[PDB]
């Protein structure tokens, strides 16, 4: 059960 | 102090010469390493490195700490810009807050701002340890980086994270301006005076690079674009999340060159400089904001609303290792990430943080059992600078953002008595692809609908995307309801019946569970697998 957006804890590229 | 003209070439010239570099050596000019083709030892090192640092270690530890970026492929007006001595280029402290970097990417970063940051500029780079526990980072780091005289390693010898540590970097650097950067960056050439030189125009100024892509897989860098290719600025989602769009057509406009700055709702936060008086001035950070999160989204709204600018600069190009899970542990569980956020909604999104409430449970529960802490000290900071309202923010700094409803008709999760999940958009959704049935979580976030006065089911964090009935599969598609002139077309439109069935007005069929993604189906009341729960949280 993802608690987020899949490994949230980082900033996306662009 | 003041004087006339323009620094020349000489006065520019960088606190370190690059010594010309083997261009066959692995990841020379920027390019791509490969690293395929590896004996049982070195396959066991790369796996090591993955999974130490959430990048390819094996690939960084074989490159250059000193390897150029090949030939400056940045607009010819970035390469052009010259910089007034009145007001003069201010000095900068560079401030590197690091947790268990591994040593080539650390010391790449160091070298990479000495060898391009002109030598007048650079007063000082303090390296904050956010209490690593890698021997290597301690007295060896220390030694190493005598020899460059103005690099200071500052000990956080309890873990307390990003936020704390830049703090304790800001009250021992001396500079007249801040540079932020993380610990795995490579700058560009000329990346320094257009962020220096736009704080002494403007000391409200809080600029950013136009930061490049580090491959976490190859080290490729991706390189500026000579001609003036799409650029990204900074959002924030309805989860808070940092996201990058597209300028809007008013910005392209008004920037006549690249050497103009591009206005940003938010700024990634990671790589910025700022006028080190006016980041004293402007509340520096929320010091009750742990490890991790919400500090850069607290800080736009904050820089925003009080009267500062957030700004990206392309002619300022820092390349950053961009990574898609973090390497670090959690002291107190992620919950942490969840706190700060409450903690800035609380502060700055006035009415609107409800909205951000609805989407994530978490957040809710943290407002309602007051475990968000004391923000006293937040509110004062907003009264004392006479800061404007959430309202004010979204008209003049976001107007082309999506803002959901404050009180929508309804929201909550989509529950199927057949199997008793919960429907779901999925790992990666965005347009297009079809959704999924997952373990009912009460979370939000990826199982948030919402009911619409025109029968829309919408998934509305980030676009305002709608439920889509199909011959096969239900999407989500953008609405094409989008207030006045604009209708509900029947492929969105939905009736949740007495028999709990959701029904699709214009395919005349019903929403089954079914399968590995939801479909349309012949209505049967008796099929469980048809029977919906519209649950709030
Ligand atoms: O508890 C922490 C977590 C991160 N960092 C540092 O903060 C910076 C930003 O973190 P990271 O690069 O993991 O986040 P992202 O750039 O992916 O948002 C990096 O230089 C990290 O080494 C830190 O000092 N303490
Ligand atoms: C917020 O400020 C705007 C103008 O900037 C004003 O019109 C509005 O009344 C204010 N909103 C609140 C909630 O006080
Ligand atoms: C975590 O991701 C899964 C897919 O792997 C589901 O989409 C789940 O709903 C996600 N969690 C949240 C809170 O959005
Ligand atoms: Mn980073």
């Amino acid at each position: 059960a993802t608690g987020a957006g899949a490994g949230a804890g980082t900033t996306p590229g662009p | 102090h003041c004087l006339p003209g323009h620094y020349t070439p000489v006065e520019l010239k960088p606190f370190l010469d690059r010594p010309l570099q083997d261009p066959n050596a692995p990841g020379a000019s920027g390019k791509a390493f490969k690293t395929i083709n590896l004996n049982s030892e070195e396959q066991k090192e790369k796996q090591a490195g993955e999974e130490k640092h959430c990048f390819n270690a094996f690939a960084s530890d074989r490159i250059s700490l000193h390897r150029d970026l090949g030939p400056d492929t940045r607009p010819p007006e970035c390469i052009e810009q010259k910089f007034k001595r009145c007001p003069p280029l201010p000095t900068t402290s560079i401030i590197i807050v690091f947790h268990n970097e591994a040593w080539s990417t650390l010391l790449r970063t160091v070298h990479s701002v000495m060898y391009t940051s002109p030598a007048i500029l650079l007063k000082e780079i303090i390296l904050v340890d956010d209490a690593s526990v890698d021997e290597y980072l301690h007295d060896k780091l220390d030694e190493y980086v005598k020899q460059f005289q103005i690099v200071k390693v500052v000990r956080q010898k309890e873990r307390k994270g990003l936020i704390t540590a830049r703090l304790l970097g800001a009250s021992v650097a001396t500079g007249e301006t801040l540079t932020f950067l993380d610990a795995h960056c490579e700058c560009f050439y000329g990346w320094l005076e257009p962020l220096l030189a736009r704080i002494a125009e403007n000391p409200v100024a809080v600029v950013s690079p136009d930061i490049a892509s580090i491959d976490l897989n190859t080290f490729e860098f991706s390189k500026p674009s000579p001609y003036g290719h799409s650029h990204n600025r900074g959002n924030f989602d309805w989860s808070l999340s940092f996201g990058w769009e597209s300028l809007p057509k008013h910005e392209n406009k008004r920037r006549k060159d690249e050497t103009y700055p591009i206005r940003t709702p938010t700024f990634a936060g990671g790589l910025f400089s700022i006028s080190k008086d006016y980041f004293e001035y402007i509340g520096s950070y929320d010091e009750e904001m742990e490890i991790w999160g919400g500090e850069n989204i607290e800080m736009s709204f904050r820089v925003w609303q009080c009267g500062g600018q957030l700004e990206i600069m392309p002619c300022s190009v820092v390349g950053h290792v961009f990574r898609s899970k973090s390497p670090h542990t959690f002291p107190k569980g992620t919950q942490v990430i969840t706190r700060n956020q409450v903690r800035l909604a609380e502060v700055w999104m006035d009415e609107y943080k409800e909205i951000f409430y609805r989407r994530n449970t978490e957040a809710a529960k943290i407002v309602k059992q007051k475990t968000f802490g004391d923000i006293s000290k937040r509110i004062d900071l907003r009264q004392r600078l006479q800061c404007k309202n959430f309202t004010w923010y979204l008209s003049n700094v976001y107007p082309e953002a999506y803002v959901p409803d404050l009180n929508p008709l309804f929201s909550g999760y989509l529950k199927n008595i057949g199997n008793r999940m919960c429907l779901d958009v999925g790992e990666n959704n965005h347009g297009g692809k079809p959704l999924i049935m997952y373990s009912c979580h009460g979370l939000g976030g990826n199982q948030y609908f919402e009911y619409s006065a025109h029968h829309e089911i919408r998934h509305n964090i980030q676009k305002e995307l709608c439920l889509h009935a199909s011959k096969g599969p239900v999407q989500l598609r953008e609405c094409t309801y989008k207030g006045q002139k604009t209708f509900a077309v029947g492929e969105e439109q939905w009736l949740h019946q007495k028999d709990q069935t959701l029904y699709n007005e214009a395919l005349h069929m019903c929403l089954t569970g079914n399968g590995e993604h939801p479909s349309l189906a012949s209505c049967n009341p008796s099929d469980p697998f048809q029977k919906w729960i519209f649950g709030q949280n």
